[PDB]
């Protein structure tokens, strides 16, 4: 028989049905949102770290567009805490 | 580690019996491999060759086998490499001589007009291609220039002579004339003069005659001897039923070629009911002569598998007698029309003749 | 597997996003490199699925052979037949080992090619970032994030 | 290159790597590195001046091309069993060696000193050519084809000649051992048709379960002869495996350690690249100039951002090839252990 | 959770410590980002040597 | 010594001629001798021919300038026949420029003296003749196909096994190149010191041997290796070869001559090989070689000459055909 | 010495036939001339080689 092209199904339907008829709606959306939120924090922590070693190398609540802070510790510790908490939430959601 | 690496080395589990998996292996799509293709170009792949440089030893023969695009590139690379290498030599010798830094001084240049490497490259072109503009002469000053001039001239003449020889052997190539020899796509088995024979048609398209044509013919079947031998592809020779037995033939109009199936033929036990596609048989035809213009010998190769054969059909007559001369209507070259024939084997026909003829 | 797959692919997307942001001329060369990456992923998955099924269906008869040989040990040794079965095991072991070797070699093929692609990314990122920080004055902070 | 489009011999050819094959490639690799070092130095030097000064890197720039073409020529003459044609390569090494020996000594006479990197690079590259030359005459000694009357020609490996052998990793050129280039052709087969026990085929001699079992029995018998211990403890089996696979387990560890050490050069390169990129200080590369040519020293060479970025790229290549080299050796030894131990249990 | 939190927690502790309890430099990107890359290459074998 | 071979396994023969009345034909065939010579020797003669011609005419150009006296310093009271000749080395460079036809033109030929005009004509004609001759020799050398004969490969040693009842002397011949050999031909000869009843003695009698072809011809179409055998009929001189009589000093040798015009250059080539007395394995059929792969065949040249043992009587062909005939008659 | 088109045509004769009078040389000024010189020499030699073979 000829199935060289047929074999490469990639199982996309087998996954759509899986998530739908097994996970529901609430938890699948929570999983995706939690993963993206944690990864955006990683982007944010690297972006904030870069701008900090940049400006500090001799009203600051804003994450971006603000360069009026002698010390960047307050926002950087908060970003680290967000990353830890989101890792916990992401792990729980995936396993549950 | 992002990869799924954890504590699970055991992999101990019991799986039930599994049978009949879905896989693309129900049927073998690939057919029986052709021993030589319909345009020559035999479809046999050598393997496990213990190379010893014999391919590379005969560079000249290797150059001839190359296509014209690659031959032109090697032609170009050979000249360019020699030209540029000696350009460095001329540039370096002038630079070492010190006649490259300009000035109104006591020094007299060994090679005049050399100012940069560009002039050295142009001077190399002039010397080896014998253009000889003469604005960049060779003077009497440094004898090493005279030695290098002799070396460059000898090397240039040798490379020119070698490439000439290669081009003369490549413009005499007749592998593009052998492709105008035409064999009918499918051959037939049909009775002539009461004896069965394996007919065929071969014709020439151009007007330049091929001298001393020679039509051989071989049957390619796996053979198991009574002694038990195992020959995967045995090649049995085949006659041509010519009036003198010899393989020679004079081909102007497309002639009919047929192997009279006598008692000593390997086709002698073939029946139309066993002429399906997956039958291990093949008929090769070898039309070799010398082309009258180039004088170079040529071969034409064609093959006829089992499914290509067409039992009990006769080729359509092609030649006619028109006003000025004969005509050849090539549109009817491969047309076959069915003829009333027995379905018996050659040996079955022989048995029928053995009894019917001996009426008394 | 879902946690690891999603985190890995999203880390890759996040990392490529940051590299593009630091040096805008990276993404222009990313597109030809992304096409090459697509081909490598495509061909590897086709090869890896086949070798994975082969590995599974080759290791099943080996444990089955061990179990059945321990079931009928006395009968096998009665015939003095054990030379034949040792040859059968060697063929089974060789079949199992060659399936594993080809799976590992396919894995190493992918890893070497992907890490060379990553090395090309590093050179593109480093070269363009230094050039952009000697003309456009990237301020030397995005340079550090891009390199790491 | 042209003829290979019209030949089928190399479709399933048979190779014979000349004596001194493994260290020939590594010498070409290390000198391909110290030619990029000369390129980097030359580009670094001439830029501070106002002219070209092409003689700094163009010699190195063409030496780099010459080395690549040399290894390609050597490989093409290694797949075929035709040693005669490497006479050009044999004369090439000494032709470059003598000329660069003159360059090295004519740096010393002018008191160049090791303080300048170009002197160190030239000196390093001189022995890198001399040792390569010594390999090019070692081939003569073992095959005896140029001058010696009767050559001592050698047959190709016996395991390669089976048509049921297709995992040809153990016998292939060193660079394709590392980058698994030979796998690429097989991958197309996997996409074309499925991969059954037909596509893959019998494993080489060294990986056959009987060969590993024979090596294991030899190790056990040798151990029992050297030490006469009545019990066969768990340590007896442990030393047996070590004595049967030590000459490969050490190779895996060596490759892994070198990969780790070169891997840490990535972070360290990042440190240097960013640290130099501070305050946009004016370039002051040349300190000790000689005869109108700016010589770059060690720290000056490794203070340049572009030089360090290129150096980082080369370091990543070495790291990520040695790491994969370690992985394959570990897997091959582990799979051989499975074969020998499954046979021993049976 | 532990695998993905020990790098960030170590990085958090490291940066805060140098700024407050060390004050041995100005925390230039050459040191900050080099140490960040070192933490990545060290976390991978540290979490798996167990 | 042990046993002289007529032709060596590589194809070169070993016959040594002696007491030849040299008539100069070896020297007379200058062009044929050049073609036979090796490329290093051909290049040496190529270089020496041109260098001698260049230097010979260079001396003539120097001689005519010296005789004309135009090489000594002059101030307008003279016009040299060959311009800018103020040294012998100038004349040497001028000779190079003329014969090679580089023609730099710094050392011209003026209209003044006619002798230089005649010498220019002679040098041009001689240069064209030598260029044409070297072209001819190089064209014949680049058209050589003796190196093609090397790619033709025979079995290490031949066998004699029963096939289709009767006995035949088998053999295998293969081609390694992808190119074809048009109009191939396989001759086969036995070389034995054959004595005759009438009293004659022949030191090496060469008996021709049929190829056992289908149509009784010498044509062979050689693409894959072929088991080219010879049916040992009654008339075949191999009809009385005892397997016990196969030892070293058995006066036997099987010449083989594979001919056929090479398609590329159009040149015919011979392949030669001799099977000695002890280089024959009785009753061992050849290993099947031509395998089949997906949609194409495959020849395993690793098993080119391997022969497996097949049972067969250890009897002379005369003791076999006669015995079989008697059994059939009795039955 | 390139003044009119006829000068360029005669220069083409001198290069391809390899007569090379030398009154119209090629200097180091424009590199494209050197590339065109290489092209014309190779093409002229190839055409000459082919015509030689056909004449033979
Ligand atoms: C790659 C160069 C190798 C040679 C380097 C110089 C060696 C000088 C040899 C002088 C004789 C002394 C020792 C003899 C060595 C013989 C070598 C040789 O024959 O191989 C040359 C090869 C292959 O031939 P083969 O199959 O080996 O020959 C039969 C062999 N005797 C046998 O065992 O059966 O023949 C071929 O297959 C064709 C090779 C032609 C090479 C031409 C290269 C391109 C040159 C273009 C640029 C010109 C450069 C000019 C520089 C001038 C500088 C002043
Ligand atoms: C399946 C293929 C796989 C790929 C392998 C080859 C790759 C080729 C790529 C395909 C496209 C090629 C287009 C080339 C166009 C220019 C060349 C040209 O005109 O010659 C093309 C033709 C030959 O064609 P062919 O079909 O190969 O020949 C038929 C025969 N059966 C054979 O193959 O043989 O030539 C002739 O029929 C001979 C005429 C010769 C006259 C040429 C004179 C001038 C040549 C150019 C010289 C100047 C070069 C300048 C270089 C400058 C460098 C600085
Ligand atoms: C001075 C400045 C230099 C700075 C950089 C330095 C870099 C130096 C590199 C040097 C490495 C030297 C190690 C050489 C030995 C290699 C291993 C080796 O010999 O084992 C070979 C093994 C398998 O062997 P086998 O045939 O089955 O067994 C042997 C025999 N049976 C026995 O008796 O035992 O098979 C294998 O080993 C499997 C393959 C793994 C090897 C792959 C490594 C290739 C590196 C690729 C680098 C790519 C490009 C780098 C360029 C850098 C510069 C431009
Ligand atoms: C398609 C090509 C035709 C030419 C294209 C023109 C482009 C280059 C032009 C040029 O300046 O040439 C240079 C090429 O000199 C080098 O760069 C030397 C390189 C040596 C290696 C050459 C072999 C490869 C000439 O450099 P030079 O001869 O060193 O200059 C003379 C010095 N002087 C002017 C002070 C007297
Ligand atoms: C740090 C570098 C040290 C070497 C480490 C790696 C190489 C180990 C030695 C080695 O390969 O031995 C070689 C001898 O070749 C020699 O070793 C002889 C070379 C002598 C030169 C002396 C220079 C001083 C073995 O011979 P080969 O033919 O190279 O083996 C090819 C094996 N293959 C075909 C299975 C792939
Ligand atoms: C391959 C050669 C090129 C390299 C040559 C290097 C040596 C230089 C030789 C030389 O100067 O020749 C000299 C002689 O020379 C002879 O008489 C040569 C004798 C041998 C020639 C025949 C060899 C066979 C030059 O002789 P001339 O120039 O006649 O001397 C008068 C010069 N004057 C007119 C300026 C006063
Ligand atoms: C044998 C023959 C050459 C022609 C003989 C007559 C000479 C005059 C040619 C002529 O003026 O051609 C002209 C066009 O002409 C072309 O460009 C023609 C190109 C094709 C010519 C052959 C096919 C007709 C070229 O003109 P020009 O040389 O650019 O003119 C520059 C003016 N000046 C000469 C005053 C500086
Ligand atoms: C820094 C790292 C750089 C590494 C570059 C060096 C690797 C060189 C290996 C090249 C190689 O083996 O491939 C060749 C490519 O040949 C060709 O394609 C023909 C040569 C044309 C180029 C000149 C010959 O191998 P092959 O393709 O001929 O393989 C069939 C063999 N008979
Ligand atoms: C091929 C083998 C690998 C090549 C590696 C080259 C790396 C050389 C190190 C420095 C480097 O990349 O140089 C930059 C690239 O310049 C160039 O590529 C052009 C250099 C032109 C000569 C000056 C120029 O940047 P830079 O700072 O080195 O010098 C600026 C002049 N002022
Ligand atoms: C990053 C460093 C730059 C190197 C990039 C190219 C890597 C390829 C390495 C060369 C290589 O695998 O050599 C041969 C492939 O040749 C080839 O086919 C040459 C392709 C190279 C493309 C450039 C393998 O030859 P082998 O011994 O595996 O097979 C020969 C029997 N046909
Ligand atoms: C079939 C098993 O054959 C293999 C065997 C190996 C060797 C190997 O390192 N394993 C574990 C490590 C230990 C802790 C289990 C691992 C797994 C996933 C990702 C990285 C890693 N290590 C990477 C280097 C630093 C430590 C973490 C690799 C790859 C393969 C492969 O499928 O080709
Ligand atoms: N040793 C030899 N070397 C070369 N040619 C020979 C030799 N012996 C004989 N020939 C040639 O054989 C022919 C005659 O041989 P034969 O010995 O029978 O007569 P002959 O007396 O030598 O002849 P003639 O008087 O013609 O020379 C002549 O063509 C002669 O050149
Ligand atoms: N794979 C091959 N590729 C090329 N030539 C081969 C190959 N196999 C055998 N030959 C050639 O066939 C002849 C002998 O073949 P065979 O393998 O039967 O014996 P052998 O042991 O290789 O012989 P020898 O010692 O003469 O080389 C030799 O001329 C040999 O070069
Ligand atoms: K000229």
């Amino acid at each position: 028989l000829s199935s060289v092209l047929h074999q490469r199904a990639k199982i996309p339907w087998r996954a759509c049905t899986k998530y739908l008829s097994s996970a529901g709606i609430l938890l699948l959306s929570l999983l995706v949102f939690s993963q993206l939120l944690k990864h955006m924090v990683l982007v944010a922590i690297d972006y904030w770290l870069a701008k900090w070693t940049d400006s500090a190398l001799v009203c600051s609540l804003s994450q971006e567009c603000d360069l009026d802070q002698s010390v960047y510790a307050m926002v950087f510790t908060l970003l680290c805490s967000l990353g830890i908490v989101l890792c916990l939430v992401t792990s729980v959601t995936v396993e549950w | 580690m992002l990869s799924r690496k954890g504590i699970i080395p055991e992999e101990y589990v019991l799986t039930r019996l599994a049978e009949d998996p879905t896989e693309p292996r129900y049927r073998t799509r690939e057919r029986r491999a052709r021993f030589v293709s319909k345009k020559g170009n035999c479809n046999v792949a050598h393997k496990n060759i213990r190379e010893q440089g014999r391919f590379l030893q005969d560079v000249f023969t290797t150059l001839v086998d190359l296509k014209w695009p690659h031959t032109l590139l090697i032609f170009t690379m050979s000249f360019l490499c020699s030209w540029l290498l000696f350009a460095m030599v001329w540039w370096l010798i002038a630079f070492a001589h010190g006649d490259l830094a300009p000035g109104e001084g006591t020094n007299v240049p060994c090679v005049t007009s050399i100012h940069s490497f560009s002039s050295a490259f142009l001077f190399s072109i002039e010397v080896q291609v014998t253009i000889g503009f003469g604005g960049r002469m060779v003077t009497e000053e440094c004898p090493l220039a005279i030695l290098i001039l002799i070396v460059q001239n000898i090397v240039g003449l040798m490379i020119n002579a070698i490439m000439l020889g290669c081009i003369f052997m490549k413009t005499a190539q007749a592998h593009r004339r052998a492709e105008t020899l035409i064999f009918s796509k499918h051959a037939v088995i049909t009775l002539r003069h009461g004896r069965l024979c394996f007919m065929l048609r071969v014709g020439d398209l151009r007007k330049s005659m091929i001298i001393s044509a020679t039509i051989h013919m071989q049957v390619v079947r796996k053979t198991t001897s009574p002694e038990g031998e195992v020959v995967p592809l045995h090649q049995v020779d085949i006659p041509m039923e010519n009036g003198v037995g010899g393989n020679s033939i004079f081909l102007v109009a497309p002639l009919i070629i047929y192997h009279v199936i006598d008692s000593n033929s390997p086709l002698y036990d073939l029946a139309p009911s066993d002429l399906h596609h997956h039958q291990d048989l093949e008929i090769i035809v070898i039309l070799e002569g010398v082309v009258e213009t180039t004088g170079i010998t040529t071969q034409a190769r064609t093959s006829y598998l089992a499914d290509e054969i067409l039992w009990g059909q006769r080729f359509v007559p092609i030649v006619a007698e028109e006003d000025g001369r004969y005509s050849v209507d090539y549109s009817k070259f491969g047309n076959t029309v069915k003829v009333p024939t027995p379905l018996c084997t050659a040996r079955q026909l022989d048995e029928d003749r053995s009894l019917l003829d001996a009426l008394t | 597997t879902l946690e690891c797959l999603s985190r890995s692919t999203l880390l890759c997307v996040s990392a490529l996003t940051v590299i593009s942001y630091v040096t805008p001329v990276f993404l222009v060369a990313l597109l030809p490199l992304a096409v090459v990456c697509y081909f490598i992923q495509k061909y590897f998955r086709v090869a890896s699925r086949d070798l994975q099924q082969l590995d599974d269906t080759t290791q099943l008869p080996l444990v089955s052979h061990f179990a059945e040989t321990v079931e009928g040990l006395t009968t096998i040794r009665a015939f003095r037949y054990e030379a034949r079965f040792q040859q059968k095991l060697l063929e089974y072991t060789d079949s199992n080992n060659i399936a594993s070797l080809f799976l590992t070699a396919a894995n190493r093929w992918l890893e070497v090619c992907m890490e060379y692609i990553g090395a090309c990314v590093v050179l593109i990122a480093a070269a363009t970032s230094i050039s952009n920080s000697l003309h456009r004055e990237l301020s030397a902070g995005l340079v550090g994030l891009g390199l790491t | 290159w042209g003829s290979q489009s019209s030949k089928v011999h190399i479709h399933h050819s048979t190779w014979l790597h000349f004596p001194g094959h493994n260290l020939r490639w590594i010498l070409t690799f290390i000198l391909l590195f110290v030619l990029v070092c000369e390129i980097a130095e030359g580009i670094l030097s001439d830029g501070v001046t106002e002219s070209r000064h092409l003689h700094l890197y163009m010699p190195a720039g063409m030496a780099f091309m010459a080395a690549i073409t040399s290894v390609v020529y050597y490989h093409n003459i290694e797949t075929s069993n035709f040693p005669k044609l490497l006479i050009a390569l044999l004369i090439y090494w000494t032709l470059a060696f003598i000329t660069k020996t003159i360059k090295f000594v004519k740096f010393y006479d002018h008191a160049i000193g090791f303080s300048q990197l170009r002197f160190c690079l030239t000196g390093l590259l001189v022995i890198l050519y001399g040792m390569l030359l010594l390999v090019e005459v070692n081939v003569i000694r073992v095959r005896r084809y140029i001058f010696f009357k009767t050559p001592r020609e050698v047959k190709p490996p016996e395991d390669l000649q089976d048509l049921g052998v297709r995992f040809l990793q153990p016998f292939v050129n060193l660079l394709s051992k590392g980058t698994y280039w030979w796998m690429n052709a097989f991958i197309k087969t996997a996409h074309k048709k499925p991969i059954d026990l037909r596509a893959i085929a019998k494993l080489p001699i060294a990986m056959r379960a009987l060969t590993n079992y024979q090596r294991l029995c030899v190790a056990f018998d040798a151990q029992a002869r050297k030490d006469t211990q009545s019990p066969q403890g768990a340590r007896a089996i442990w030393r047996a495996l070590c004595h049967a696979f030590g000459r490969r387990l050490i190779l895996s560890s060596t490759f892994r350690i070198l990969a780790d050490l070169l891997g840490f050069a990535g972070p360290l390169c990042i440190f240097g690249i960013v640290d130099h990129l501070g305050k946009e200080n004016h370039v002051f590369q040349p300190k000790t100039q000689f005869l109108g040519v700016y010589f770059v020293s060690s720290q000056e060479f490794l203070g340049n951002a572009y030089v360090l970025a290129v150096l980082l790229f080369l370091a990543l290549l070495l790291q990520r090839t040695f790491l994969q080299a370690s992985y394959y050796v570990a897997i091959e030894t582990g799979i051989n252990l499975r074969g020998a131990i499954q046979t021993k249990i049976y | 959770f532990m695998n993905t939190a020990i790098p960030i927690a170590a990085v958090l502790i490291t940066f805060v410590g140098h700024v407050s309890f060390f004050k041995e430099s100005d925390l230039s990107p050459s040191v900050a980002f080099a140490s960040l890359s070192l933490f990545h290459i060290l976390v991978t074998p540290l979490f798996l040597l167990s």
